[PDB]
């Protein structure tokens, strides 16, 4: 019942389009705001 | 109840919310300690006169299992702010991990922290997740070790799972080692840092190395200066491709093994004929050390000549190939198919330790 339920988890991420630019915006924010914990 | 991921990392323990595109806490996997607490990340390195600083992983393996437990209590209350006896978290671990770690590993979080529930998943396999794949073979290169890790229909197949002890130490180290003699003196733990953001903005690999070299030795077009907390502005000009040169030249610094364009060749004729071709065609690129503008083609150059000429070779690298790793724990914990995957806390009192296989 584990390699049936370990496909399932497979075909989902087999079925998936990633999404390059709302991730590399959403690291690029991210990034933008733990360099701002800079003050001093 | 949303879900915790947290890739522990050589250099750097990345941590963020499971569903996120983006990690939330970045930070170096370091924890240093006067003989009076013990403090982790950067507020250690501040204080190097003070403290004694030890990573507790090393190679992608954690070999400091009392640091390692105050790493990921940092990065719950601290960082994370959230407690994680209410969320269950998911774990990366390194390829080839020994069976003990992940026991130590799962002991840690069900009874030192009390987590619901969890998982841990081998970095590797979540960068080919990232990239929605199931089949590929995946170049994880980080801070302190690179990995070529073929994965066929989720697992991985160790025995082809080729390794190199070079990674960006060694490339941050190298490029002190080459700036030192261009007349410029970078030999303390302050003057690495900068040599590390020097790495990181304006290093570049080249497609044809001894080309590149004679383009440099005829003209500076490929100038770049920097400059020094100060105000001195440089010219690094061929330091910028001959730093990365070493991961496809392990020879620059005195290693005998071979290239990660190489070590990708040989990772892959090992594996069953069955899928070699499928590998070839879905060489998915994974860590921060293959941030290098260009690294991907000339990757796609040197692999063309050594494979069959005939044959596909696809290489992906995508521009948020940094936290890659994590971001394929954020969507397999958030993936609703996955929550029976999870092992729970009421099954661990029961089986113990061993369960996590
Ligand atoms: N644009 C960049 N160019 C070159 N190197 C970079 C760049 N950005 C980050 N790095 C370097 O890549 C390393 C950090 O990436 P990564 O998070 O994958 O390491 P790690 O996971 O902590 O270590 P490991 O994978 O060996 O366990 C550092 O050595 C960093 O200097
Ligand atoms: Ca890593």
């Amino acid at each position: 019942t584990f390699n049936q339920v370990r496909e399932q988890v497979m075909v989902a991420v087999q079925s998936l389009n990633p999404d390059h630019d709302s991730r590399v915006e959403a690291i690029d924010k991210a990034e933008k705001m733990w360099e701002m914990e800079r003050k001093l | 109840t949303t879900a915790l991921v947290c890739d522990n990392g050589s250099g750097l323990v990345k941590a963020g919310f499971a569903g996120d595109d983006a990690p939330r806490a970045v930070f170096p996997s370091i924890v240093g300690r006067p003989r009076h607490d013990s403090y982790v990340g950067d507020e250690a390195q501040s204080k190097r006169g003070i403290l004694t600083l030890k990573y507790p992983i090393e190679h992608g393996i954690i070999t400091n299992w009392d640091d390692m437990e105050k790493i990921w209590h940092h990065t719950f209350y601290n960082e994370l702010r959230v407690a994680p006896e209410e969320h269950p978290t998911l774990l990366t671990e390194a390829p080839l991990n020994p069976k003990a770690n992940r026991e130590k590993m799962t002991q840690i979080m069900f009874e030192t922290f009390n987590v619901p529930a969890m998982y841990v998943a081998i970095q590797a396999v979540l960068s080919l997740y990232a990239s929605g794949r199931t089949t590929g073979i995946v170049l994880d290169s980080g801070d302190g070790v690179t990995h070529n890790v073929p994965i066929y229909e989720g697992y991985a197949l160790p025995h082809a799972i080729m390794r190199l002890d070079l990674a960006g130490r060694d490339l941050t180290d190298y490029l002190m080692k080459i700036l030192t003699e261009r007349g410029y003196s970078f030999v303390t733990t302050a003057e690495r840092e900068i040599v590390r953001d020097i790495k990181e903005k304006l290093c570049y690999v080249a497609l044809d190395f001894e080309n590149e070299m004679a383009t440099a030795a005829s003209s500076s077009s490929l100038e770049k200066s920097y400059e020094l907390p100060d105000g001195q502005v440089i010219t690094i000009g061929n330091e910028r491709f001959r730093c990365p040169e070493t991961l496809f030249q392990p020879s620059f610094i005195g290693m005998e093994s071979a290239g990660i364009h190489e070590t990708t060749y040989n990772s892959i004729m090992k594996c069953d004929i069955d899928i070699r071709k499928d590998l070839y065609a879905n060489n998915v690129m994974s860590g921060g050390t293959t941030m290098y503008p260009g690294i991907a083609d000339r990757m796609q150059k040197e692999i063309t000549a050594l494979a069959p000429s005939t044959m596909k070779i696809k290489i992906i690298a995508p521009p948020e190939r940094k936290y890659s790793v994590w971001i394929g724990g954020s969507i397999l914990a958030s993936l609703s198919t996955f929550q029976q995957m999870w092992i729970t806390k009421q099954e661990y009192d029961e089986a113990g330790p061993s369960i996590v296989h």
